[PDB]
């Protein structure tokens, strides 16, 4: 007769979340993809991202 | 400092009396803690349990 402490128990969680700022200040990709042209060959140009 | 005034025949007898009232205080128990040692080293990691 008595009490007797046969496990321990928790609530597992339900459902993942995952919350980050809102998706501002893109690269411009456009400005190199979707240019109206692209350099020569022989000298091909750079741009920052 | 105070030499208690001792002879071979000199006694001091109260004559009337005070009634103190102390107070002692004791610890009787602590809080009653458990732990479960799994979550505590582990909790929330399968790959550490």
């Amino acid at each position: 007769k008595g009490i007797y402490q046969t496990s321990n128990f928790r609530v597992q969680p339900t459902e993942s979340i995952v919350r980050f700022p809102n998706i501002t200040n893109l690269c411009p990709f456009g400005e190199v993809f979707n240019a109206t042209r692209f350099a020569s060959v022989y000298a091909w140009n750079r741009k920052r991202i | 400092e105070n030499s208690v005034a001792y002879s071979n025949n000199s006694i001091a007898i109260p004559t009337n009396f005070t009634i103190s009232v102390t107070t002692e205080i004791l610890p009787v128990s602590m809080t009653k803690t458990s732990v479960d040692c799994t979550m505590y080293i582990c909790g929330d990691s399968t790959e550490c349990s």
